[PDB]
């Protein structure tokens, strides 16, 4: 049972396609649940400023009814069995999915078709849906980590469609009308933009069956033979600052360039995030870590957590980190942070490699637990890569990695680069931009 | 008492820090004989004389 | 190495304690050690009936030398009640730095 | 992307400060020999005759 053999005993994965140019897929493992759900590609960088705020108002009004179950006749029909529902919604992703017992497969099916098919958009109720939006935008404007991350999307691709939120902005809402709700739905809603998938007790044959019996009128032409075209959009060097002098503590964050979906140097980029790691004052043995910022932050009561990030899209990404801490504590925060950035790319040692790549070995095989986690996994790879990677190659990749391979992809994407930087009170000791570009590089090399 | 620089690690980090020390030199010997006007130097170079 | 002869070396144990006049004036042997960076920690771990004595007898015993006499005959602590009160508090401090140490070597 | 002339500049002796400091040594070298030959001259050809070079060859080789 060594740990070589269990990875390639995993079972695989089948995919299969429709006329329409629909694309189905699923797992099996013997067990007595399911879940079923469809992915879709959209989102609000697809979006122009007319059109800012469009997409979250109809995943807010999915289940409110269709045409079939008029209202409240849909909810009552899940609760019997015993089953729920979600929705969620990004820059670039949309989801529609649902968990239930194995038994009452044919009856999910049917539920999830009723919806992205043929939707109700009710006037009347119009209107309602309108106020608890209004006021949903001002108990979120609280939430001081949601805020910041907002601002570092907004100077960072200062001119650009990857700039604008994903629930719009405050005015858009108020005059947001009836009539543009269905082009949104009817140029961005269809094959092969969707993907069905499954995990559990499900068996492909009968989950393909099913599929051409309830879409089998799905439209899949595009509207006007229009298909949309990315920008490898630009990246800047710029600044965002808020001051607020009576709030308790401040919020900070900072990042520079990175790769794309299908880059190959995202891999390396894991190993070396995991090296810096992460830290909050409720941890235990907090003065003994291995961590550069982890053990000198607790020795001397600096900081309340800190974090390392990376986001990716299909041309753009992000790296950096984020920490929120005193207002006597600002700039000394700075001066560690950068100097280990500098350390990694310049001299970086052995050992400290082979540990790296433990860590993101085991975040891996723990994720993939349940029957959410699994089904969601699948039908987010088809959208992104095609091919839905087995657990074998993801081992192999990692086998190369080395301590020189580190050095290089560090120091062409860290060392004498522009960083974007976002601020949030009280905060006068963050220092000027001249001399955050200073500590990029070393006066020595 | 001087073994707290002699381990596995730290004696790999001296290839990290000698390509740019064993440049160092070279520094010295070219800025040298601008400052103080070496001539045997200067007489090796045919570009200035 | 010897036994027999030990006892000859014993003797001279006592002379050298009688020598260094640290006993003169009223104190014992781990009263007089230079506090460097290991044996400020291991002050800083013992029990609050023990660092109360230590700070009495110093403060007497260094209030004799600006007035230049000495304490009575019969005062002075005797050889074998002397007491290590900080060998074990000590023998810990030094034996957890040498293992920080091997860890960031090998 | 068409190569400017500091797009390869940057990259061979520009980076960490090692070069940059090199060619600083050295750049100054390469121009102290040019730079103080083309600076007497215009002194001479701006009032020639005058100074005592210029009429010594009246005692010369007897
Ligand atoms: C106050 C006095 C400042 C001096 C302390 C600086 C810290 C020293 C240090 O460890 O940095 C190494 C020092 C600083 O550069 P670095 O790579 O950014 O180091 C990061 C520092 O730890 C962090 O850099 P920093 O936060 O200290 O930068 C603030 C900056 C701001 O302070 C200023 O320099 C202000 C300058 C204007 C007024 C200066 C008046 C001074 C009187 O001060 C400097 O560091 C500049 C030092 C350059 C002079 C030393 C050159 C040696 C010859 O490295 C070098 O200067 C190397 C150049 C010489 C190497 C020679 C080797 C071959 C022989
Ligand atoms: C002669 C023989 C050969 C000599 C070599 C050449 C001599 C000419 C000197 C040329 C000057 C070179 C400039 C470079 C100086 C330097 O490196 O300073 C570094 C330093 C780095 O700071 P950052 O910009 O933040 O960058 C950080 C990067 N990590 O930058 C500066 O210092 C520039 C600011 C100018 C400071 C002015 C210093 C002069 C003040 C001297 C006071 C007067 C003293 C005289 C009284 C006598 C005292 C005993």
């Amino acid at each position: 049972a060594t740990y070589a053999q269990a990875l390639q005993s995993v079972p695989e994965t089948q995919v299969s396609q429709l006329d329409n140019g629909l694309r189905v897929a699923s797992e099996q493992s013997s067990q007595p649940t399911c879940t079923v759900g469809v992915w879709i590609d959209a989102g609000s960088r697809y979006e122009n400023e007319k059109n800012n705020g469009a997409g979250y108002f109809v995943e807010h009004l999915a289940f409110k009814g269709t045409k079939n179950r008029p209202g409240s006749a849909l909810e009552k029909e899940v609760e019997s069995m015993g089953a729920h529902l979600n929705a969620y919604s990004t820059r670039e992703h949309t989801a529609y999915y649902i968990k239930a017992l194995s038994k009452d497969l044919p009856k999910a099916v049917e539920l999830l078709a009723d919806i992205v098919q043929n939707c109700s958009l009710e006037d009347s109720q119009i209107e309602k849906e309108r106020d608890v939006i209004l006021q949903e935008l001002q108990e979120n404007d609280s939430s001081m980590r949601d805020v910041v991350f907002d601002y570092l999307h907004a100077t960072a691709f200062q001119g650009t469609p990857l700039a604008q939120s994903v629930e719009g902005p405050s005015e858009n809402v108020r005059k947001l009308s009836r009539a543009d709700l269905t082009e949104y739905v009817s140029q961005h809603y269809k094959a092969p933009r969707m993907v069905l998938a499954a995990a559990g007790g499900v068996e492909h044959r009968q989950l393909l069956d099913l599929a051409q019996k309830h879409f089998s009128s799905l439209s899949g032409t595009y509207v006007e033979d229009a298909v949309p075209a990315f920008t490898p959009c630009r990246f800047t060097g710029s600044e965002i600052r808020h001051r607020d002098d009576a709030l308790p503590l401040a919020h900070v964050a900072i990042a520079v360039e990175g790769p794309g979906w299908a880059n190959p140097d995202n891999v390396p980029l894991q190993v070396a995030n995991a090296i810096i790691g992460h830290y909050d004052s409720t941890y235990g043995g907090g003065t003994h870590m291995s961590s550069t910022l982890a053990s000198v932050a607790a020795t001397r009561k600096l900081c309340q957590s800190f974090q390392t990030f990376n986001i990716c899209y299909a041309e753009t990404g992000l790296l950096g980190a984020h920490f929120v801490c005193d207002n006597m504590s600002i700039d000394d925060m700075m001066f560690f942070l950068q100097g280990q950035w500098m350390r990694l790319c310049t001299s970086a040692t052995e050992s400290e490699v082979v540990r790296g790549k433990n860590i993101l070995r085991n975040a891996l095989v723990s994720h993939l637990d349940g029957t959410t986690p699994v089904c969601e996994d699948i039908g987010r790879s088809l959208l992104t890569y095609g091919r839905r990677i087995p657990l074998a190659e993801w081992e192999s990749r990692i086998a190369e990695v080395d301590a020189s391979v580190v050095r290089e992809v560090c120091s062409k994407y860290f060392y004498d680069q522009c960083p974007a930087v976002a601020g949030l009170g009280p905060i006068e000791q963050l220092p000027d931009y001249n001399r955050i570009r200073s500590g990029m590089f070393w006066l020595r090399f | 008492m001087l073994s707290r620089f002699l381990g596995p690690r730290y004696r790999e980090l001296a290839r990290n820090w000698i390509p740019t020390a064993s440049m160092w030199g070279a520094v010295g010997a070219v800025g040298l004989v601008w400052a103080t006007d070496w001539r045997l130097i200067l007489d090796w170079v045919p570009y200035i004389n | 190495a010897v036994a027999a002869s030990s006892k000859w070396l014993e003797g001279i144990r006592k002379w050298y304690y009688n020598a260094a006049g640290f006993n003169k004036l009223g104190l014992m042997r781990d009263d007089t050690i230079y506090e460097d960076d290991d044996v400020k920690e291991a002050i800083r771990r013992l029990p609050e009936n023990l660092y109360n004595d230590r700070v009495f007898r110093i403060k007497r015993a260094l209030d004799l030398t600006m007035r230049q006499q000495i304490l009575p005959k019969e005062q002075w602590t005797k050889y074998e009640e002397d007491k290590f009160y900080l060998e074990p508090y000590l023998k810990e401090v030094i034996r957890e730095r040498k293992e920080r140490e091997e860890w960031a070597k090998k | 992307a068409a190569p400017t002339l500091t797009a390869r500049l940057y990259s061979l002796l520009f980076r960490r400060t090692s070069t940059f400091a090199l060619t600083i040594a050295v750049g100054a070298l390469f121009f102290e020999r040019a730079f103080d030959q083309g600076a007497d001259a215009i002194y001479e050809h701006i009032n020639q005759g005058k100074l005592w070079k210029h009429i010594k060859h009246k005692y010369e080789n007897k």
